């Protein structure tokens, strides 16, 4: 799994 | 006694809604008023700045109009309008906002303790009492926001700053929205999305309660419950209705998390007849003095070190543009 900072998603 | 406590919450929320509505219906500075110091965070940036006149430090969020090209635009207006109208101990305070030909700017109080994210990844996980202290603040913040029909929609440790008392400051209202019933935008962060968002269903404030379940799990485990290298694998895990727990989780914690990370909205805590009280009165929170947390009377599990005004030592480094 992703251990670094996670980017939000703005559409699909 | 619990009856008195419930009446007092009702009273506080009615007064909070009156104050919010005054500011919501009737909502400056300029860039050369600040020295830019250092980038504190960046995404699809926030800089430490120093106000030239007063010498006060602030966190300035800079939004490039050339990047906010997606139909992004509504969300930016949501963020500014909401932040100027709310008032709660665990919400970051907006101080100034302005715009120029290139950018929009929101200038907020600087919270120098760094992101919960950094501290959690460094120590690995938090013990349950430590995690509970942070979770209690989020519970109260969402009780406040939801009472105003605001959904937050981006809870995660990256967005929770630790202040000089060791308490949380919620930042980044970029997806927060006033929603009287349901809303439909697909948005958030993959590991923290409720199943109904992924499934393209209209949804309501219960997605924030699901996300509290993810956050409590991640704080207490050191990793989130739906964990994979690619977003599509994460989404398959979220919608399955399966969660496994570390062997060190208490049974009270697992019980609370099974009720937050509940795919069935007729069963999810925070979404039932008793609302937030199914969470506040859960056994895992039995030691929590809700009013003492709100009044910041509880000693925090740790206090970040600070060398003085403008100290950025608790933040990671970023490329400067
Ligand atoms: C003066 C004042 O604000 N009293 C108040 C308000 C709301 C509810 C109750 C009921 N205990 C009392
Ligand atoms: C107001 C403020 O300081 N915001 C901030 C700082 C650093 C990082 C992030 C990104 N979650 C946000």
């Amino acid at each position: 799994g992703r251990t670094g900072r996670r980017q939000a998603i703005h559409d699909i | 006694k619990k009856g008195s406590e419930q009446e007092s919450v009702k009273e506080f929320l009615a007064k909070a809604k009156e104050e919010f509505l005054k500011k919501w219906e009737s909502p400056t500075a300029q860039l050369d008023h600040f020295d830019r110091i250092k980038t504190l965070g960046t995404g699809s940036r926030v800089m430490l700045v120093k106000h030239k006149e007063t010498g006060n430090h602030y966190a300035m969020k800079i939004l490039d109009k050339q990047k906010v090209v997606k139909l992004q635009i509504e969300h930016t207006l949501n963020e500014k309008r909401i932040l100027q109208a709310v008032n709660f101990p665990f919400l970051v305070k907006l101080e100034f906002s302005f715009k120029d030909n290139s950018n929009l700017y929101m200038v907020m109080e600087y919270v120098p303790g760094g992101e919960m994210f950094s501290h959690l990844r460094r120590i690995g996980r938090f013990s349950e009492p430590h995690a509970r202290f942070y979770a209690a603040q989020i519970v109260l913040t969402f009780e406040y926001l939801h009472s105003l029909d605001l959904i937050y929609r981006d809870l995660k440790p990256e967005n929770l700053l630790i202040d000089q008392q060791g308490y949380i400051q919620v930042t980044d209202f970029g997806f927060a929205k006033r929603v009287k019933g349901r809303t439909w935008t697909l948005c958030g962060t993959p590991e923290y999305l409720a199943p109904e968002i992924i499934l393209s269903k209209g949804y309501n404030k219960a997605v924030d309660w699901w996300a509290l379940g993810v956050l409590i799990y991640e704080m207490a485990a050191g990793y989130p419950p739906f964990f994979a290298d690619q977003p599509i694998q994460i989404y398959e895990k979220i919608v399955s209705g399966k969660v496994r727990f570390p062997s060190h989780f208490s049974s009270d914690l697992k019980d609370l998390l099974r009720n937050l990370l509940q795919v069935d909205l007729t069963k999810r805590f925070g979404n039932l007849k008793n609302g937030v009280n199914d969470i506040k009165n859960h056994k895992w929170f039995a030691t929590t003095d809700w009013i003492a947390i709100y009044q910041r009377k509880v000693e925090a599990p740790f206090i970040p070190k600070f060398k003085g005004p403008g100290d950025t030592s608790n933040f990671d480094d970023y490329e400067e543009e």
